[PDB]
RNA sequence: AUGAUGUCAUACUUAUCCUGUCCCUUUUUUUUCC
């Protein structure tokens, strides 16, 4: 469980558990070929720029901790 | 246990486990309680470490297995449950103690908490040991060591069999006997978890082995012999040609020593050295299958266990290069002979035998003398077997 | 193979000697002994044999009751259940508890053995799941989920979600015991019901529970959230919910508000 | 404080007394009362180990579901001396339940709860689903009224009970089918 | 094997038993009662 | 699709001896691959490249001929962002490039 | 005592003996063998070629997963060969 | 089977001897004084047959007698 | 109106158990003579 990233246990605080939430959407926005591609669309960029700002705010996300 | 504390338990027990009229059970419940308290008391244990482990390695060597897999086991929940420098720190003074015994089960208690704790860990305590330049004992006691990890964790030496051999080279070429024995013989404990893999690893061990395979009398010749033994599978057939020649001179000499020892190692290596692809069937069956089974079928080895199984093992291989009806027809003579024991060695022999290469190879009258010979042995029967049946 | 070479009454009688040999105290003769009763039950058909096997005493644990209880299950499956199951139901009326925990696990063994086809029995025994799972003693939540469990693996993916999720609301009080085997027990409940109905169902029973003050119920509804976030970790994206962003931190994800 | 704290929530009411005292109430606030997710069972603060046989002891063993209950297999089953029994195995007779593998196969396919929003707890049986404009029948039959209850006759008179205040009851403020007359 | 100490619930079936069967039969007393013989439910009532 | 569950990006040697798969995060894995003795494909056990709490950007095939292969992973590691509550990890954190080399004596990959 | 050992699993075929012949090894159940066990040659090697799983007997078949842990998904952590908590021998 | 008559026959026993003592939905033997749980009617008889179980109905009996 | 402490007692659970199993404890002052 431990060595399972994303475990939760009873001390876990907010900002872990949401960066975490975070960190695993984004990985789904790699996986996704479309929901990528609606990204893309919307908010114009390559598929590449995408990708990349997204694995910019992978460490990040939500910004410092507490 | 939070409650009373390790200490007054330790100190009420360690005497009970210590008793000379200890039973087995007995025994074996005190082990229990030793471990189950184990599981909770972390930090606790820390002064009564090595008084826990000078009981408690005694197991390690004993006849009954399963006391010593329950051995293995608390010294591991008490390594990991301690501390690594406390395990270390705790041990030093038994490397150079003067009985050898200590310093042995010392050896398997280093193996069983380098398994707890990883290799890369214990690993600069080991290779400053061997590198000791105090009195040759610690070196004898540390490279024990690198075998009974070897022994103990395996397979799984893998990644950092590359730093335990340039640990353990240094005494192939000491001075004093022992260091060099020991030395080449954890070495084939090595290759033996090693197999076939990291062949270059073992690279610069080489060159010397065979040198001293030329000039070497008595037990350490056989270790060697070991060793070479079970690198050979893991070279080149090519190199491992001329290599493997080589070794085939000495191999025939040495098959006629009385030390039992000899014939376990000679044995074995016939083996993987005669069990090589690369290897060609005629020069087997001329220079060695009749000392073969001049010197090695004897009455002698099938009363004895390991030389059993081992010997039984080696004639199944020779069967399964030079062929069948060879061997079969060699050994079935044999199944008529007087004793049960060796009787029953020809027997399971033979059904390995015409289990791996089929009989169809087997001619006519050799086939009478086989179901003669089975019958005749199957009306004998002074225990009850499969051996016998299955065969 | 043959067994019509011998007539029906040897057969009842081999029945009624069989019923003791669940004595042994080895597991392999039990085997041997329960397939062949499935065998018999083959060569004469259920109702007869069931009824033999619900007349047994229970008197002794496991060592064997339960194994009579497989027996049931088989006998279940040799010719169809779609007959059999009325008589099983009804004889869970009895007052006798061991023997109603008793047929319990025989709906839980039968819809391991059935699998695709308790897409119907589903909801006969829902009400009675709904009567066991209520506790009169914990034998019957353990038991009663274990049958939750393997229905619901069973039932996988043929729309039969709704009674599972009413099913799901009697079961989840009893998430809280330090009883070993009743809390292994709610654990592959809960996990065999979060495949079947979907991670957002449960996910929305386990909100709450993930912060609440005490720390039992955190420790637990973090087990829980555990079991549901390694399986299927992908799928949960959706399903968290909006949660505002505070000062030092942004907790809003704009990037599923972006509206072409 | 858990006086302010309740003006940073939409449905503050989902505060409660322990509440105050979590690691993270900022947030419990806004999760707690999440659209469409459940509360925590209640039987934790009560000491009990969630369950006691009082009124576990009034209850019916079990009840069929109808389509079992009309299949007919209830009456076949229902006694013995041990000799016997000894007998039933030496005499044996076959085929007591002898059902019909036509009915077995016709009831469960030819013939043959709560929603989401719900949960049990340990005490709750039948009263959240009695209430002030809701009765049952038998007690229908001592009032001896044809398809109000008579009685908010006088609930015109004397007002709206102070009891239930948020109350309608029919025909006053409540502009009723069956049973139920008021909600 | 059977021997052993004497337990409330053991010792009012025995009360209860004696009451319902009488002094002489011991055997059908010890039937009801386990771990216990005849002469042991005897002597422990006299 | 997972955060630390590899299929993501791949990777393979010019000479085709050994495929590397990978995740975005934490499992970096190899599969040798070698002909049967009727030259058709038979592919090995797995290896274990696992690096904590590092992110991969990309990882590409390397170019050595006949010898150990080495692969070119782009990493990132977060552990220094989440233990700066300053946020200055956030800045002054640059990805790392790595060579893993696989070595198949050893049969084990060593960064 | 006893425990999974968990390393990577290979290609290696799962071998159990007479006794745990129609055991699934997780679900502890004999129902709907499916798919096939894999472990690591570290768990399976030498003396372990064609060994039980479990006890340490010589392999007369091969262990066969239930489907109830197939669409649970267990079947594919670590190699499920139990160690006990001693050497595996 | 001998163990099942056993169960029987100490049941009825404790039936003769016998207001309290109840089965509940399940088949267990309870004291509705007490509210205790029996695993034998005997064994929860003795219980029945107990001192403690004495007091709790004369402390219930002045308790209603108030 | 079920808290704590007690080696009273009985039920009960886990298709757990009851047949598997001996194989690297071989440790000593090097020492087998055309
Ligand atoms: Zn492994
Ligand atoms: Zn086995
Ligand atoms: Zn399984
Ligand atoms: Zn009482």
């Amino acid at each position: 469980q431990s060595k399972y990233i994303g475990t939760g246990h009873a001390d876990t605080t907010k900002w872990e558990w949401l960066v975490n939430q975070h960190r695993d959407s984004y990985c789904s926005y790699m996986g996704h070929f479309d929901l990528l591609n609606y990204f893309a669309i919307a908010e114009n960029e390559s598929k590449a720029r995408v990708r990349f700002n997204l694995m910019e705010k992978m460490l990040q996300p939500c910004g410092p901790p507490a | 246990a939070r409650e009373f504390g390790a200490g007054p338990l330790f100190n009420q027990i360690l005497p009970l486990l210590m008793s000379p009229t200890l039973e087995d059970q007995e025994r074996h419940l005190l082990v229990k309680v030793i471990d189950r308290i184990l599981y909770k008391l972390d930090d606790l244990v820390r002064p009564y470490v090595h008084k826990i482990l000078v009981v408690i390695e005694p197991l390690l060597i004993d006849e009954d297995y399963y006391a010593r897999v329950e051995g293995r086991e608390i010294i591991s929940n008490l390594a990991k449950a301690a501390g690594l420098a406390t395990m270390i720190s705790t041990m030093r003074p038994d490397i150079d103690n003067m009985d050898e015994y200590v310093r042995n089960t010392t050896a398997r208690a280093f193996a069983v908490v380098a398994s707890a704790l990883g290799i890369p860990s214990l690993l600069p305590f080991l290779k400053a040991v061997c590198k000791s330049k105090k009195s040759w004992q610690a070196r004898h006691t540390g490279i024990k060591i690198v075998q009974q990890i070897a022994i103990l964790m395996g397979c799984a030496i893998l990644p950092h069999l590359r730093s335990l051999v340039e640990i353990i080279e240094h005494g192939l070429v000491d001075e004093q006997q022992k260091v060099r024995t020991i030395s080449a013989l954890a070495i084939a404990a090595l290759a033996e978890a090693a197999t076939p893999y990291g062949i270059e690893s073992f690279d610069s061990v080489l060159k010397p082995l065979w040198k001293g395979i030329r000039q070497h009398r008595g037990k350490g010749l056989a270790a060697f012999l070991k060793a070479i033994g079970y690198l050979i599978p893991l070279m080149d057939a090519e190199y491992a040609n001329y290599y493997t020649r080589e070794v085939m001179l000495i191999l025939i000499r040495e098959f006629q020593s009385p030390d039992e020892e000899m014939k376990k190692i000679v044995l074995k290596v016939v083996k993987q050295c005669c069990g090589t692809d690369g290897v060609e069937a005629n020069y087997i069956k001329t220079e060695i299958l009749p000392p073969f089974f001049k010197h090695f079928w004897q009455h002698r080895m099938a009363l004895d266990r390991r030389n059993y199984r081992q010997l039984v093992d080696t004639t199944v291989e020779l069967a399964n290069k030079v062929g069948a009806a060879e061997i079969i027809s060699r050994i079935v003579d044999d199944l008529k002979d007087e004793a049960e024991q060796y009787r029953k060695m020809v027997m399971e022999t033979i059904e390995k035998i015409m289990g791996n290469l089929g009989a169809a190879d087997i001619d006519h009258k050799l086939e009478e003398q086989l179901i003669d010979g089975i019958l005749y042995a199957f009306q004998e029967q002074t225990t009850e077997d499969s051996v016998m049946l299955n065969g | 193979r043959g067994a019509e070479y011998v007539s029906a009454r040897e057969w009842m009688r081999i029945c009624f000697e069989l019923l003791e040999l669940l004595k042994a105290h080895k597991k392999a003769i039990r085997r041997a002994t329960v397939n062949t009763f499935g065998y018999i039950a083959k060569a004469i058909g259920p109702h007869d044999v069931l009824a033999t096997l619900l007349n047994n005493l229970k008197v002794q644990e496991r060592q064997n009751r339960v194994c009579t209880t497989v027996a049931i299950a088989i006998v279940a499956e040799t010719c169809s259940p779609f007959t059999v199951l009325p008589a099983l139901m009804n004889e869970y009326r009895v007052p006798e508890l061991n023997v109603q925990n008793g047929v319990l696990k025989s709906l839980s063994f039968l819809f391991e053995y059935i699998g695709e086809m308790g897409k119907d029995y589903i909801y006969a025994v829902t009400p009675l799941l709904e009567d066991a799972l209520m506790d009169r003693d914990l034998v019957h939540r353990q038991t009663a989920s274990a049958v939750v469990q393997h229905m619901s693996l069973g039932v996988y993916g043929f729309g039969c979600e709704d009674s599972l999720n009413h099913l799901l609301n009697y079961v989840w009080p009893n998430v809280f015991e330090t009883s070993p085997h009743v809390i292994q027990a709610v654990m592959g409940a809960l996990e065999g019901l979060r495949v079947a109905i979907g991670p957002c169902r449960m996910l929305q029973y386990c909100l709450q529970g993930l912060f609440h003050p005490a720390r039992k119920v955190r420790d637990v509804y973090w087990k829980i959230y555990n079991s549901i976030y390694i399986g299927s970790q992908d799928a949960l994206i959706a399903h968290y919910p909006r949660i505002y962003n505070d000062d030092k931190n942004t907790y809003i994800r704009y990037e599923l508000d972006y509206i072409l | 404080t858990v006086a302010e704290l309740k003006q940073l929530v939409a449905r503050p009411d989902v505060v409660e007394m322990h509440d105050v005292t979590a690691q993270d109430p900022k947030l419990l606030v806004h999760l707690k009362a999440t659209r469409n997710s459940v509360p925590v069972p209640r039987h934790w603060c009560f000491k009990r180990k969630y369950l006691q046989g009082k009124r576990g002891i009034e209850k019916p063993p079990f009840e069929l579901p109808d389509f079992i209950k009309r299949t007919g297999i209830q009456e076949m089953r229902e006694q013995k001396t041990m000799k016997s029994k000894m007998r039933e195995k030496v005499r044996p007779k076959m085929g007591k339940i002898d059902i019909d593998y036509q009915k077995l196969h016709d009831a469960f396919f030819k013939w043959q709860l709560t929603i989401h929003g719900d949960l049990y707890y340990e005490g709750k049986e039948f009263e959240t689903r009695k209430k002030p404009g809701d009765l049952s029948d038998e007690l229908r039959i001592s009032l001896g009224m044809p398809v109000p209850p008579p009685w908010l006759i006088a609930m015109q008179r004397y007002g709206p009970p102070p009891s239930y205040p948020n109350l309608k009851i029919p025909g006053l403020n409540s502009p009723l089918y069956g049973d139920v007359f008021g909600t | 094997i059977k021997g052993g100490v004497w337990r409330n619930t053991e010792d009012e079936i025995l009360k209860a038993a004696v009451m319902k069967y009488g002094k002489n039969q011991w055997s059908r007393i010890a039937s009801l009662l386990h771990r216990k013989s005849a002469k042991q439910c005897k002597a422990r009532w006299y | 699709c997972r955060r630390i569950v590899p299929g993501q990006f791949l990777a393979v040697d010019p000479k085709g001896r050994a495929v590397m798969i990978s995740a975005i995060e934490k499992q970096k894995l190899v599969y040798i691959l070698n002909r049967d003795a009727a030259a058709r494909l038979t592919i090995s056990s797995p290896l274990e490249a696992h690096k904590a709490n590092t992110l991969v950007y990309h990882v590409v095939g390397v170019d050595v001929g006949f010898e150990n292969p080495m692969f070119a992973c782009l990493e990132m590691d977060y552990e220094e962002a989440d233990n700066d509550p300053t946020g200055e990890a956030a800045a002054n954190t640059q990805q790392t490039l790595t060579f893993y080399e696989l070595d198949l004596g050893l049969n084990h990959v060593v960064r | 005592d006893l425990i999974f050992c968990r390393k990577q699993a290979g290609v290696a075929i799962g071998r159990l003996c007479e006794k745990c012949d129609g055991k699934c090894v997780i679900c502890d159940s004999y129902v709907r063998p499916c798919t096939l066990v894999r472990i690591c040659d570290e768990c399976n090697y030498g003396s372990y070629q064609g060994r039980c799983v479990i006890c340490g007997g010589p392999g007369v078949s091969d262990a066969y997963y239930c489907k109830e842990c197939t669409i649970q998904e267990k079947d594919r952590d670590g190699c499920p060969k139990i160690v006990n908590l001693g050497s595996s021998k | 089977s001998s163990s099942e008559s056993n169960r029987d026959r100490r049941e009825r026993l404790r039936q003769l001897a016998l207001p309290y003592f109840m089965k509940n939905h399940l088949g267990s033997y309870e004291c509705k004084l007490c509210l205790t749980l029996h695993n034998n009617e005997g064994s929860y008889l003795a219980h029945t047959q107990g001192k403690k179980h004495q007091t709790n109905l004369a402390r219930r009996a002045a308790k209603e007698a108030k």
